[PDB]
């Protein structure tokens, strides 16, 4: 539901490193060719593609990637913010 | 037959393995090696190929039914994976094609008993990576087929599939990084997936691949499993199977789940060598009693669920009365069988529902283990062979056509227990037997009006959905959308001055004017025309004369 709108006033492309969930980044591709994001939409693929963010990894490579991934959020967050 | 590939194009298929490639690279090498491997067995020269995306309609079926083998090439070499893992609509919009052209041709005649010769085989190969199912809205926990009845004549089934088609399932969970640990398993594990159900409903396999090396022997395995055949639900039914005084019947057996309970399992239907299309003798009944004025038939199992009995009994084979044999496919039900080792018993398999005044049925078939007991055979005769077989028999040892009395009593009783539909073979089957004076043309009935009524207006409404299938496939306020760039564009930079660059304006404009100034047998409205895809020798060389036997 969030990532339907259109009045975002963060980044969009940008904000696609810190996902490590292949689902949202499956719907991010699908939203991106329906609504005519060509160039997102590679963002997506890239982001799909990467060998760290497979579905099927060992759990602690999985983990692990999402923890660094978690960390470098939080830490953007405590950039934009506080 | 069909074989027919479900690939997933969501955008989950989109990710890398070790190898290098996507995911779906692998689906469209996985199709390429299976073509190859077919193309392997003698066998395959009517196979027809189609394939079906995970994407909205009409854009749907890639390949059908009107297109053929390069069509099928080009558009699985054209794939991408770029929408949502909508399993469930995209296996109803397969199973509606399949179905609409088998309901078309009218290779299912309800009302007239279900008979196995009449078979268009069909096997279904979805290939998918095991990701959540996605729909708009949300996450979808587990498969649901919509039931939205697109087909006319949907409710007279209550599955959407058939007992002549097969669904397998190629599921890639193909590391980012490989495995130090190497699999050693001779056969391929099943999926936790939520499209496995689904295919053991259906009578198939979920093949679940975590390797190249695992996909060339799921590959390999799909490919041995591609012959024709009819799947049915074979299910026991009251009393236990027969100890054996030579065997030592013992508590550790289970009573209450062991694993020959029911199978859907595949029968084999051999074509017939001289014509191809299987003449063929006997249906496997119906599940209910015909009456001819209810205004509606009952909707039919999609699978055939049949109840043997393990009984002992002798194997009635009488001469010259053809009867109709199959070849069941290895089965808990054939390794027990086979174990039991007795090619002089068989068991009894009816069809529940099908006597007027019995909730059980009498007996229609044996299961019958073959001389050598490598395999299983299915016998099927008319129904209540064990009192119609010794009549025959009679017939044709004293009476010579004329009949007794006793013996016409006898067949008016059994007229009233037969099934009506089967009024259709039997008579045929006594234009074998060489005693015409049994045909009587004042009994022909098998069902109402109304439901051959409605068969015919489902035939028009079929052939109608029919054609509009087959045409489908292969095809500053408040008003102001931006466009997009278009990769097939092709851009004539000669027909129209808005599509030149300024960075080289003047040279083209140089160009044109030479085009101009040219004035030679033949004038090109572009520059760089090479060529589109392919450069064959053979086609260019046709187009000129080559005048040197040399002989």
């Amino acid at each position: 539901k969030s990532l339907q709108e259109q009045n975002s006033h963060d980044a969009m492309d940008s904000y696609y490193d810190y996902i490590w969930d292949v689902t949202i980044l499956e719907y991010l591709t699908y939203l991106h060719h329906k609504r005519g994001e060509t160039d997102k939409r590679q963002i997506a693929i890239k982001a799909i593609g990467q060998t760290e963010l497979n579905a099927s990894n060992p759990e602690e490579v999985l983990q692990l990637a999402a923890q660094r991934r978690k960390k470098k959020f939080l830490q953007a967050m405590a950039k934009l913010y506080f | 037959p069909i074989l027919l590939f479900l690939i997933d194009t969501s955008a989950s298929m989109n990710q890398r393995s070790h190898l290098g490639t996507t995911y779906l690279d692998t689906a469209k090498g996985a199709v390429e090696t299976f073509m190859k491997l077919r193309a392997r067995d003698p066998a395959s020269r009517g196979d027809r190929y189609m394939l079906v995306t995970f994407e909205e309609p009409p854009y749907a079926i890639k390949a059908g039914w009107k297109e053929n083998h390069a069509t099928f090439m080009n558009e699985l070499k054209n794939l991408q994976a770029e929408g949502l893992t909508t399993l469930g609509q995209s296996l109803r919009t397969a199973f509606d094609l399949l179905n609409l052209n088998r309901l078309v041709t009218g290779i299912d005649n309800y009302g007239q008993g279900r008979n196995p010769f009449f078979l268009e085989p069909a096997i279904i190969i979805t290939i998918t990576d095991g990701s959540k199912l996605t729909t708009t809205s949300g996450v979808q926990d587990e498969l649901h087929l919509p039931l939205n009845s697109p087909l006319p004549g949907s409710e007279l089934t209550k599955e959407p599939f058939r007992w002549d088609q097969r669904l397998f399932a190629l599921v890639l969970r193909l590391p980012g990084t490989m495995s130090v640990e190497s699999e050693q398993l001779t056969g391929v594990p099943l999926d936790d997936s939520a499209i496995t159900p689904m295919c053991e409903v259906t009578g198939g396999r979920s093949y679940s691949v975590c390797s190249p090396r695992m996909l060339n022997q799921c590959l390999e395995s799909l490919v041995q499993k591609v012959q024709s055949g009819v799947v049915i639900n074979f299910e026991k039914a009251g009393p236990d199977p027969s100890p054996v005084e030579d065997g030592q019947p013992d508590i550790s057996r289970p009573f209450g789940s062991q694993p020959w309970h029911s199978c859907h399992k595949l029968i084999y239907v051999r074509p017939n060598p001289k014509t191809g299309v299987p003449i063929g003798h006997w249906p496997v009944p119906e599940s209910f009693w015909p009456d001819q004025n209810s205004p509606t038939l009952p909707p039919r199992t999609s699978h055939p669920v049949v109840k043997f009995s393990c009984t002992d009994c002798e194997p009635m084979v009488i001469d010259k009365l053809p009867f109709d044999k199959y070849e069941l496919e290895p089965s808990p039900l054939t390794q027990f069988i086979l174990e039991r080792k007795s090619p002089q018993t068989c068991w009894q398999v009816y069809v529940s529902n099908s006597a007027k005044y019995s909730e059980l049925g009498h007996p229609f078939g044996y299961l019958k283990a073959s001389t050598a007991l490598n395999c299983v055979n299915l016998f099927v005769m008319p129904y209540n062979y064990p009192v119609l077989l010794p009549l025959l028999d009679d017939l044709f040892k004293v009476h010579k056509a004329k009949p007794t009395l006793k013996w016409r009593q006898s067949f008016e009783s059994y007229l009233k227990t037969m099934p009506p539909y089967y009024l259709g073979p039997l008579k045929k089957a006594v234009r074998m037997m060489g005693a015409p004076n049994l045909i009587a043309d004042s009994m022909e009935y098998g069902l109402s009006y109304s439901v051959i009524s409605y068969l015919k207006k489902l035939s028009q409404q079929a052939k109608i959905e029919s054609d509009r299938v087959i045409g489908s496939v292969g095809k500053e306020y408040t008003g102001f959308q931006v466009a997009l760039l278009n990769k097939d564009l092709k851009p004539q930079t000669f027909r129209n001055a808005y599509d030149i660059p300024r960075r080289n304006l003047l040279d083209h404009l140089t160009r044109m004017r030479s085009n101009l100034l040219k004035s030679t047998r033949r004038f090109l409205k572009g520059q760089d025309e090479d060529q589109v895809h392919s450069v064959p020798i053979a086609q260019m060389g046709n187009y000129q004369e080559y005048l040197k036997q040399v002989p």
